């Protein structure tokens, strides 16, 4: 714990470029696993409608599927407007 | 000499019968296996000579952004 401090000081005094590069790379590696907004990025990617949504045939037993785009059923994007 | 070193003729006789039966059955089985191999390789309708085809489980049965696939 004491020799590595001297090593870090010497690296900062002799090769600052490599010190900055390693610090930036380590932050870029480890930070995304600790962020709560990564799942927000996943949801935003999933909410982009590239293709046409093909309707399902009504068999009379799907109360979770809306009968109209403005019906209360189906997914909501209200979380996206507050972001 | 006969009593001390040898057996009667019936032992050799019947052992020969058993040996002949085994060998004849083996020859018939060899010929049958050759014929079965020929038929199976010609028709491909048996367990042998089954060559792989594409797995149908790899197909995606989803709407494809176009109604006509
Ligand atoms: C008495 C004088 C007048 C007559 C003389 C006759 C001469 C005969 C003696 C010479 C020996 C003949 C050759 C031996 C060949 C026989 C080998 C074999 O086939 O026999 C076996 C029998 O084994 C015997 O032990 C054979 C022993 C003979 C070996 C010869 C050794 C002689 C070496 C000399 C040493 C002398 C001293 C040395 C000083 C250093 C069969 O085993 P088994 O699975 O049951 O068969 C089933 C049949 N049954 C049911 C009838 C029993
Ligand atoms: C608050 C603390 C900050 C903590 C930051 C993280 C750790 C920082 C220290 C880690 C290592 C720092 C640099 C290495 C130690 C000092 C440099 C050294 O070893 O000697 C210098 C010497 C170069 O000098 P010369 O060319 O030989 O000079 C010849 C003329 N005289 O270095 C070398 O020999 C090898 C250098 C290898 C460079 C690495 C290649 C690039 C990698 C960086 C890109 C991004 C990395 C991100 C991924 C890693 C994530 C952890």
């Amino acid at each position: 714990a004491g020799r590595i401090a001297s090593f870090l000081k010497n690296a900062w005094a002799k090769e600052p470029v490599l010190v900055a590069s390693f610090a930036i790379g380590g932050l870029a590696i480890i930070l995304p696993s600790l962020s709560p907004y990564t799942n927000y990025a996943i949801r935003i990617n999933r909410a982009t409608p590239y293709n046409y949504p093909v309707p399902l045939r009504d068999d009379g037993n799907m109360p979770d599927v809306p009968s109209h785009p403005q019906d209360p059923q189906g997914p909501s994007l209200e979380w996206l407007k507050n972001l | 000499i006969a009593r001390t070193f040898y057996d009667g003729p019936e032992k050799n006789y019947e052992k020969t019968m058993a040996i002949l039966q085994i060998e004849a059955e083996k020859a018939e089985l060899r010929l049958k296996e050759l014929e079965v191999r020929r038929l199976m390789r010609a028709r491909g309708d048996g367990p042998w000579y089954q060559y792989p085809t594409i797995d149908k489980a790899l197909i995606d049965h989803s709407p494809k952004t176009t109604p006509d696939n």
